[PDB]
């Protein structure tokens, strides 16, 4: 039950110190090797470095020695480590395993054989955006239900930046479930909405309530969804 | 990025971009926009635990034939962004995964927009805002021209929208956003989102004077 | 003979850089080659082929081959070849049983040191044969009677490029090989090995006390001829470290072996100091096989006699 | 197989200039000829003779005739 996360602050100034947290749980990090992987919006997902099971890590050359991958053993992380950072960084960050394989064509004995890594389990993936603007935390706005299958939501507003956590009843809902992606105003800030389908009967019995999480801002709302009064 | 376009149920061939140089390894991988990306085949044409037997590889038989992944039986999840990782020994070290190849399904069957207004709500009218949200889920081909219309003339100013983008159910998903004061909100009789797709209209018209 | 601006290729074999001539004389030739590092010696660094101070250099043509192919050499008339069909035949004397042929049977000429491969096979009991046993300067010769199956392999997927030093001199050299960096080797089964060398170990006994010992040791010095393995096999010249084989002890009473081998193209055999020979590049992985039947070993000599 | 810096003769015919070897090596010759157009190639233009990146080129020595003689081919006896 291997499962990783990915951990950011998802805003860093440039030329600072960005740090990526990879938590590890249904296994040791002692049995295989581990490595970063982002994608740039306009580029393809790039490979960043690894790291070994005898705590020797490897950078690709391209980063002109920025990089820094550790690991603890106590607390089973993976820590990311980039200074000197510049908006170019943006991208959506990925920590998946690596896996050894040695593809053998002909004697061992010279050495006849190529190591090749293959990532087999990933992550869910976290956005890190790397910008000089400040944070601007969300407005969460309960649409609330027509009187006359009904439909209700939650609206949140202006903020930065992405991404938003929104589930319903503390992920006690997931049927109906549909959240619409942000929009992008000419402000520079962030939009989105989030609707569940549930039946009219259900309306004045359950306690529906959405709850938005934004990293960044390190802000939790929970909004209580109530028709109107007419 | 490489585009391609297969149609539903055809057996599909993305090919690799860089070719091999000596003894290789390939491995193919897909990957999701906003999802993790996940590799389809592993050396040559070994296969993971959980990928179905639609997907195929190329066999390592010294050379003479090029690697390719042979996706039979196309349907409308196999819309993604493929890559080829070559590992062969003259190259040595391959951290580049090549060249994008951006697979895209045609012939789907078209499904009506299901369009739903939303008045901004009560507790946003008493922060000194107002904001129309239409959102359109469940539509194919992904082509939709949103307007806002105030009463019977349409408005152009605070309208915001966003591009269509697919969901799980191989079905596009568009939102517009009318950003407005809460005067203006509560001064016009009515107000509604027009939305035009593949000819068809469908409007959603919302009121302050009813419930 | 040009100056070799090599560099370590991506450590045998070099990747050079040099200056030659084309199909005109004043218009010089900046082209690159592939050798190996017992092709050039230096003078970054820069090299000159080994013999251009010492025998003239001279390539091969492409379309002549060097496989070896049976000669039967003949008399004419008023002349006979005799013929002793003796088994167990020593090497000289009487033979009892002597026939009349006017040719000989098939005869490769395997230009071969050590190993002796492709050659003919004894019967019954492997025969010793040696012009002097007592005497260490004497070469002792082995001929087997069960051939064994050696394969020798250069598993580089090498390609021939052509420049025109002309006019009518054309050369082909290495150019960037495919496949894999795979040295040379060739392979021996340890077991009929084993079984072949413990046969020899009582044959040697006939020439010696009945409890003694047989000690076996790899090449002591000389010229890499005389230490390593050289033999012909598909064009390319090859030379193994025959040091894995002779390392045994032997008193009274299923994998196989690997020897590293190397090749080298500009040949002086013979030893002739004055001309000399390239090896023309053979394109796609060379795979020869063969089958061993002699072999030419020397005591060490001076020693407390039949201690050991 | 020199650089042939020709002019057109005063078209088939080219007159040359290049450079030689005399009878001393480091001494080099500077001399002209005179050749026909399928003798030479270009690489003013500069030309080199057509056989210089195939065959070896030799020439014959001047004494040696190359008018046809009349041959009787013969067989010994017993045939
Ligand atoms: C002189 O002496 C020399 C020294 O002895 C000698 O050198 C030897 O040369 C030969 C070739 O002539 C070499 O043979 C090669 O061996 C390679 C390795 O083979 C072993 O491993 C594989 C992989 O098995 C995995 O699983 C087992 C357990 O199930 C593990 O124990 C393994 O470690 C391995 O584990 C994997 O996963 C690990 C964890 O991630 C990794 O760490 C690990 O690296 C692995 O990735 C086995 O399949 C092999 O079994 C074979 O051999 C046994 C006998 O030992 C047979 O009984 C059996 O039937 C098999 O034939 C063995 O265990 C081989 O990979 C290699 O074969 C590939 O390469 C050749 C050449 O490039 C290709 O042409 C060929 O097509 C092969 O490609 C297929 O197989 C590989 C296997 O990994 C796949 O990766 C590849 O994609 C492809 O598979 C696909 O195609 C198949 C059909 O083509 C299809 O069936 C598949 O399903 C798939 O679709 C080759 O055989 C040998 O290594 C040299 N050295 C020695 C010591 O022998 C020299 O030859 C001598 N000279 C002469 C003249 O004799
Ligand atoms: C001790 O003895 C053993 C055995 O006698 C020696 O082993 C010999 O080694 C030499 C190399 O040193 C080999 O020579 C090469 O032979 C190759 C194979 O020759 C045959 O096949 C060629 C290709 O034909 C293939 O395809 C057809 C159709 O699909 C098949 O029917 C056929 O069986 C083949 O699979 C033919 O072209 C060729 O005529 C033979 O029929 C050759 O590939 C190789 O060169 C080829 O190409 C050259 C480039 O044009 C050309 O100049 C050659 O003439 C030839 O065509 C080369 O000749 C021997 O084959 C091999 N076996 C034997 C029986 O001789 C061992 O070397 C020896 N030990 C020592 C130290 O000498
Ligand atoms: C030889 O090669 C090295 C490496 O490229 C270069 O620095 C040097 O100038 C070269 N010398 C000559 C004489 O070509
Ligand atoms: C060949 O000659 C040119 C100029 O004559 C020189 O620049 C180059 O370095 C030479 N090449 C080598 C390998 O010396
Ligand atoms: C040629 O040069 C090599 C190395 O510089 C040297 O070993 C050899 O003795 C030389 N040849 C002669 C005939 O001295
Ligand atoms: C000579 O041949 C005969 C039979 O052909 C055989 O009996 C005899 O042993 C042979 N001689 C030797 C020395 O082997
Ligand atoms: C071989 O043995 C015979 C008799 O045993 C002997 O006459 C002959 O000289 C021996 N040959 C050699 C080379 O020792
Ligand atoms: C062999 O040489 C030795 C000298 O080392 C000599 O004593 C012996 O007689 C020689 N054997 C023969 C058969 O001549
Ligand atoms: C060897 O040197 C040449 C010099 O131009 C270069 O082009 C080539 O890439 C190098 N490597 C190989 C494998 O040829
Ligand atoms: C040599 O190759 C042949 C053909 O594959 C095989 O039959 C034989 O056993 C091999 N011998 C060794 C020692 O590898
Ligand atoms: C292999 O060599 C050992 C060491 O002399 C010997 O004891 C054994 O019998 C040999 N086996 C074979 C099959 O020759
Ligand atoms: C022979 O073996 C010894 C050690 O066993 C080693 O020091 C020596 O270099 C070897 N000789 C050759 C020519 O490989
Ligand atoms: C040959 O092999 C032996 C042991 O395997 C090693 O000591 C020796 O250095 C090798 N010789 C060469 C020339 O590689
Ligand atoms: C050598 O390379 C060529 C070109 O890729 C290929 O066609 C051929 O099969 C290769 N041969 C070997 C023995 O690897
Ligand atoms: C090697 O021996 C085997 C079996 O004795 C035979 O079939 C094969 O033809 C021999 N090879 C040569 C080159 O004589
Ligand atoms: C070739 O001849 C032309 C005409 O006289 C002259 O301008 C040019 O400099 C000459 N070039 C050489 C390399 O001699
Ligand atoms: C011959 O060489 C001299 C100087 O070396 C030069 O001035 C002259 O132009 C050359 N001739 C030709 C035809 O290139
Ligand atoms: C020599 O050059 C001529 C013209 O540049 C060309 O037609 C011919 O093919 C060349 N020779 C060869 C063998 O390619």
């Amino acid at each position: 039950q291997v499962q990783l996360q990915e951990s950011g602050p998802g805003l860093v100034k440039p030329s600072e110190t960005l740090s990526v947290t990879c938590s590890v749980s249904g296994d040791s990090m002692n049995n295989y090797y581990w490595t970063w992987i982002r994608q740039s919006p306009g580029k393809g997902l790039e490979w960043i470095g690894y790291i070994s099971d005898r705590e020797s890590a490897t950078y690709n050359p391209s980063l002109n020695s920025r990089v820094v991958i550790s690991r603890d053993t106590s607390k089973n992380q993976l820590s990311l480590k980039l200074n000197s950072v510049t908006p170019a960084d943006t991208a959506v960050y990925y920590c998946a395993t690596a896996r050894r394989g040695q593809r053998i064509y002909g004697v061992v004995s010279f050495g006849e054989f190529f190591y090749y890594y293959s990532m087999d389990v990933w992550g869910k993936g976290t956005t890190v955006t790397v910008s000089s603007a400040s944070t601007k935390g969300p407005s969460v706005f309960p649409l609330a239900p027509s009187s006359k299958t009904a439909a209700l939501g939650c609206l949140v507003k202006d903020y930065f930046p992405e991404p938003v956590t929104v589930s319903w009843n503390s992920g006690a809902l997931t049927s109906g479930v549909h959240t619409f992606p942000a929009v992008l105003q000419s402000s520079g800030l962030y939009s989105l909405s989030s609707v569940v389908t549930v039946p009219s009967s259900s309306l004045g019995t359950q306690t529906y309530i959405c709850n938005v999480n934004h990293k960044p801002s390190n802000t939790k709302v929970d909004k209580r969804v109530e028709p109107k009064s007419c | 990025v490489r585009p391609l376009s297969v149609a539903l149920g055809e057996t599909a061939r993305i090919s690799c971009g860089r070719q091999a140089l000596g003894s290789r390894a390939v491995q193919w991988y897909q990957h999701r926009p906003g999802q993790a990306p996940i590799l389809l085949i592993y050396n040559n044409q070994d296969r993971p635990s959980g990928i179905p037997e639609r997907f195929s590889g190329t066999p390592d038989i010294n050379f003479g034939t090029r690697a390719t992944l042979t996706i039979s039986g196309v349907e409308a999840g196999d819309e993604a962004d493929y890559y080829c990782h070559m590992w062969d020994s003259r190259s040595g070290f391959s951290w580049s995964f090549g060249g994008a190849t951006r697979l895209t399904v045609l012939g789907q069957p078209k499904a009506a927009p299901s369009v739903t207004l939303f008045p901004p709500s009560s507790e946003e009218l008493q922060a000194n805002k107002a904001t129309l949200v239409c959102l359109i889920s469940d539509f194919y081909p992904g082509a939709v021209t949103v307007a806002w219309k105030a009463d019977s003339s349409p408005v152009k100013a605070g309208v915001e929208t966003t591009t269509p983008s697919k969901q799980s159910n191989n079905k596009y998903a568009a939102s517009s956003y009318l950003s407005l004061t809460p005067e203006q909100w509560k001064s016009h009789r009515s107000y509604s989102c027009q939305v035009t797709h593949e000819g068809s209209t469908v409007e959603k018209t919302v009121a302050p004077t009813e419930c | 003979c040009v100056t070799l601006n090599c560099s370590n290729f991506s450590g045998e074999i070099k990747n050079c850089s040099f200056n030659v001539t084309t199909g005109l004389k004043d218009k010089k030739q900046k082209m690159d080659a592939l050798f190996h590092r017992r092709d050039v010696v230096q003078i970054n660094s820069y090299y000159m082929l080994i013999s251009c101070n010492t025998s003239t250099m001279a390539q091969a043509c492409p379309k002549i081959t060097f496989e070896p192919i049976p000669i039967h050499y003949c008399a004419p008339a008023g002349f006979a070849i005799l013929k002793c069909k003796d088994k167990g035949f020593n090497g000289t004397g009487s033979c009892k049983n002597v026939s009349t042929v006017q040719c000989t049977h098939g005869i490769k000429p395997v230009v071969t040191t050590q190993l002796l491969l492709n050659g003919s096979t004894a019967e019954e009991e492997i025969v010793i044969r040696s012009e002097n046993i007592t005497d260490n300067a004497r070469t002792i010769i082995v001929q087997l009677t069960k051939p064994i199956n050696i394969n020798c392999t250069r598993p580089g997927n090498n390609t021939r490029k052509s420049v025109r030093i002309g006019p009518g001199q054309t050369f082909y050299a290495t150019g960037a090989i495919i496949g894999n960096i795979r040295q040379a080797h060739c392979n021996v089964s340890k077991t009929e090995w084993n079984d072949t060398l413990r046969q020899v170990a009582e044959q040697l006994s006939k020439h010696f006390p009945n409890a003694t010992t047989i000690t076996f040791a790899n090449a002591s010095g000389g010229d890499l001829e005389i230490t390593t393995h050289s033999f012909n096999c598909g064009g390319e010249f090859f030379y193994c470290n025959t040091s894995k084989l002779f390392s045994s002890t032997w008193d009274n009473s299923n994998e196989t072996i690997t020897l590293q081998c190397k090749i080298k193209q500009i040949i002086n055999m013979w030893q002739q100091v004055g001309r000399a020979m390239y090896a023309p590049p053979i394109q796609g992985e060379i795979r020869c096989e063969s089958n061993i039947t002699g072999l030419l070993l020397t005591r060490d000599g001076g020693a407390n006699s039949s201690t050991n």
